[PDB]
RNA sequence: GAAGCUGAGGCCAGUUUGACUGGAGGUGUUCGCCAUCUCCCUCAGUAAAAACUAG
DNA sequence: CAAGACCAATCTTTACACTTGAGTATTAAAGTTACCTATAGCGCCAAGTGCGCAGTTTTT
DNA sequence: CAAGACCAATCTTTACACTTGAGTATTAAAGTTACCTATAGCGCCAAGTGCGCAGTTTTT
RNA sequence: GAAGCUGAGGCCAGUUUGACUGGAGGUGUUCGCCAUCUCCCUCAGUAAAAACUAG
């Protein structure tokens, strides 16, 4: 897969939604704009404060909370099975384990590692981005470059 | 549209009949009297139970279905909240690598009558609900308040085991739910609470939760409406945390998902139970050895028959603690189903836990027909 | 007069700039959007922030500060002698002087109000907007009919 | 474009002669040995002066005029960067309501050498000045750095009265000056700060530089780079201070501007002297008794004349003190017309002293030609 | 360990039989020598940066 | 004593290596970078024109 | 013990009063608001169809 | 004053000449009874809300 789960809390007509098991072909219907045009407008705004383009940020569902959240989790684990092997020693390979499986593989010891490589295990990275009450935007991981790199 | 309860909306829908003859009569209701009050002793906490026949009950219960479950509350209280659950309280640490949780000393003995005035007002009508001698805010906060007699000091308090207070609580703590979350979320902290008990989350590699000064930061935040943090219930950690049984794990650091299993003290009696009635040791020392459940001489209904109604009751008691138990691990598979971050191993255990029960509960009702 | 000074810090291309003195016909020349444009952009963002309007905030001129700064200071001289007078009792008088001239004649004294009334005074109302390295944006008067009636 | 010192630029434009036999015979540029440096004391304080005829002196004044100056700084340093004063640094909190005063202890003392290596690292490029043996930017700290020969435990200390010294922190504090301004902001309190004396000022109505809160959050913040908030100079008032004699004071509340005048401390000197010049008072006297110069016999110049060389040089000092505060005075004037900021009846009193002291200036130049 | 801070002495006043502490008053105040109005000597030693030379 | 919050650049944008479709241990070459600067009042020297290198306040 | 940070609405948008151009002590009417709701499984009663009002875990 | 917290008793074991403290072990660990693997009785008294009735 590509993405695993996308997750709007309290933003624009958002109460708490989470999309996941997504397929090939995903077909949206319904009564017109109930959210359709709702979701395209999270995406988007996702995915341009991913390549640090100046949007303006959303508006909150109710105003009783401080913050909205869109958490993205994305599939890494053809990635993982690109890098992780011997053959390609290419730069591209090396900088986006650095950066994106780095961090995560360290803090692991010999058996766990092991445990990874044999099993048929799936890889997520899962990145957050809170919009504050005043149009402050935290993300969950401070890298910019692992943002670029996603 | 915000709710707005008005003298009409009182004396129609809230009131309907159970004082009547104090607004047709205009005579001011009154204070919930120590005779409709009776006081249980649990450990070192007191409970206040109201009389089901008085009308306060009524209007109590009334009040909570139809006024105090419209106004808004804050997405960061899980607990007494439609919809809210434990899972639900504890699923947004998953994402977290340091865990922190922190308790509220007295949590509704602290909860001052004034606050709640001011947090029900808004959505209260200022008007005269009897002549010019009682308001109609007044008369509902008579329904939801007490004095409890132990502590004449304080005056009205709002007392553990009424039928308004768990929600009257999440009303008058939006604020600090609101403030807290704004807070935690300016440090990038993930916040949850569940009534007192509240749960923050780090998710990026840094000593916050740690420090003193969060603890001093939420405490200052606590003391605007006059709340302290219970520091023997202060917890701290890295890499997981297991918080009263429920155990959350994230080793790992940037962009981790953590897994929320369960301790092995959790499914210790479930445990037990199961191997006991494998081992066929009878349905009462089952029931009083690991459940404490046990028919009292004095609670016999009708002395018509004695011995088939106590194997009768430890029979339904049996039955009904192993659906109550089956049914808390379905609602941890589905929470598992709908948000996968449950540990797959121990999703294994819980499935083979699930058929143990389904086979003993098949064994018992097939034995019931014997 | 109706506007004393602007004063725009670090921001677009602007370092510190205060502009003061205007009279009643304002020329503006130089060469093309050096800061022209930029002048342009500063005021309007601040007019639009004064109405709430969602609007996106205004770039740095170097990141080594953490925010930027807009100042505007206006000169309420004649509006106070307009409300302060006994004959206009209306609502609108009412509410402009329990708006923007209360809370900072509460604080005086007799003789400084006397000393304030006879003398031939000039009144001035400074409001600072701050943009912080967040997006974030904090107002030096946190009344928001304050800003309205501005 | 930022700028980069390498190789080439350090053998032209820097070294140019006065290393040029360490840059030929690829000899290490060596230490500031205690032989060029002299310790003066001042109170409590001791002060380190380089020599003028040594290659460092001369290597450290062309790394301020063409290196140091060219690093950006933070906007919230006033102190030691051009077009900054003294009272650039106070008028950002005419509009603030309560004011807070804070002071770093040993501000010069406390700037570890590592740190100073990390700041200015980016800004020299990574290369080998002398063959394999020394770095270029170990060099270029070489001329910046000492050890202080009092105290060998520190080693590398950079000490005041260098040339560069005040450059140095500038730059090395910029972390600093970037985390508290952007804490300040985001708490909407202004923040200046003035080599180490830092001033924070609240426009709104709030105690906030009045609680314990504040200070320990600023010196957590200092803590980072190992520096410490001298409690003694800690100072918190509303509605006006009274800094070092210049006093700021705005009682107005929503939206008000402060106005910023000199007390009579400050001016008590300048209308003594005022006063003792108009009472005829000889010149001798004038500048013993107040301004605290004298002509040592030690330092006569030549021995041809005594008395009218002594009377030469004190109407020379006292036409420079008067010249130098009237100078001062100005630019207190010229800040005003700028800013608008400065107290209407203390301007009059200011034209009104600056026509008494040009009037005497006149007197004094006309009786040097009679 | 919390440093508080100041250069070393020679009269005179206040506290001391024999040495230590200050050398306009008024007024208000957040009590800070903080603000505002009016009216002791000697000898050392004194680094650097920055602003300012009314209009 | 003791600690969470430990700048912003540093040239920038794009991007597979191996034997042609799947793959289980750690950045970079390259096109553009892409253009920079000696020495501002004082001293040396031709010898009074022209060229080379004794203030205030605040921190302290 | 002790404190800075003490929700978001509450109907909303516009706006001079006095005698027609200048003025030195404290919000509001009004058009639209502009539309809302009794009573969900259990008990009473016609008497078995239809109408009115003995669990788990967590906080504790 | 910092409360820490628990319902009241009746054996047996450990500390006490006469009354007080616990009633699987292993392993690891942030040492928290925290996590993971394997395998004492009686009598009181027990308010409310919320989730959950696999698939």
């Amino acid at each position: 897969m590509t993405i695993e789960s996308i997750r709007v809390k309290n933003l624009l007509s958002f109460d708490d939604v989470i999309l996941r098991d997504f397929r090939d072909i995903n077909c949206i219907i319904g009564r017109n704009n109930v959210g359709k045009s709702n979701l395209l407008k999270v995406i988007r705004y996702f995915y341009a404060k991913l390549e640090n383009k100046k949007v303006i940020p959303l508006d909150f569902h109710t105003n009783y909370n401080a913050v909205g959240e869109i958490t993205f989790t994305f599939d890494t684990t053809r990635i993982k099975k690109i890098v992780t092997s011997r053959k390609n020693n290419g730069r591209f390979h090396k900088h986006i384990y650095n950066t994106l499986f780095k961090s995560s593989s360290v803090k692991l010891n010999f058996e766990e590692l092991i445990a990874r490589k044999n099993s048929t295990n799936k890889s997520f990275f899962s990145l957050t981005l809170t919009i504050c009450k005043d149009d402050s935007v935290m993300w969950s991981v401070d890298d910019p470059k692992v943002r670029s790199l996603l | 549209k915000m709710i707005l309860v008005d003298k009409v909306f009182y004396e129609k829908i809230l009131s309907v009949e159970s004082f009547k003859e104090n607004i047709i009569t205009q005579s001011a209701i009154p204070k919930i009297s120590n005779k409709e009050v009776r006081l249980i002793s649990s450990g070192s906490k007191i409970f206040y139970a109201i009389n089901n026949t008085s009308p306060h009950s009524h209007v109590q219960l009334r009040l909570n279905r139809f006024f105090l479950s419209h106004i808004p509350l804050n997405s960061a209280a899980k607990a007494f909240v439609r919809g809210g659950s434990y899972l639900k309280y504890l699923e947004p640490h998953i994402y977290g690598s340091s865990y922190c949780r922190l308790d509220i000393s007295s949590f509704f003995n602290n909860i001052s009558f004034d606050d709640v005035k001011q947090s029900l007002s808004p959505y209260i009508k200022d008007e005269y609900l009897i002549g010019t001698e009682q308001k109609l805010i007044d008369a509902i906060l008579n329904s939801v308040g007490y004095e409890s007699p132990i502590r004449k000091d304080k005056g009205m308090i709002i007392p553990m085991g009424f039928r308004t207070s768990p929600a009257i609580s999440n009303i008058v703590f939006r604020k600090m739910d609101l403030l807290i979350q704004d807070f935690c979320a300016k440090k990038g902290v993930i916040y949850s609470r569940y009534a007192d008990d509240m749960l923050f989350s780090n998710p990026r590699e840094s000593k916050l939760l740690m420090s003193d000064y969060f603890i001093d930061e939420i405490s200052s935040l606590l003391s605007i409406m006059g709340f302290n943090i219970n520091q023997s219930k202060y917890i701290s950690r890295e890499k997981e945390i297991s918080i009263n049984g429920y155990v959350i794990e994230n080793k790992g650091g940037n962009g981790s998902i953590g897994t929320i299993r369960l301790s092995k003290s959790k499914l210790n009696t479930v445990l037990k139970v199961t191997h006991a009635l494998a081992q066929n040791i009878p349905y009462k020392n089952i029931c009083n050895k690991y459940i404490k459940v046990r028919l009292k001489e004095k609670n016999i209904k009708y002395e018509s028959k004695k011995d088939e109604f106590e194997k009768k009751y430890y029979r339904d008691q049996l039955i009904n603690y192993l659906g109550g138990y089956r049914s808390y691990l379905i609602s941890l598979v589905k929470f598992h189903s709908e948000y996968k971050c449950v540990n797959s191993d121990f999703i294994i255990q819980i499935n083979g836990i699930l058929n143990d029960i389904q086979n003993h509960i098949q064994k018992i009702k097939k034995n019931r027909r014997l």
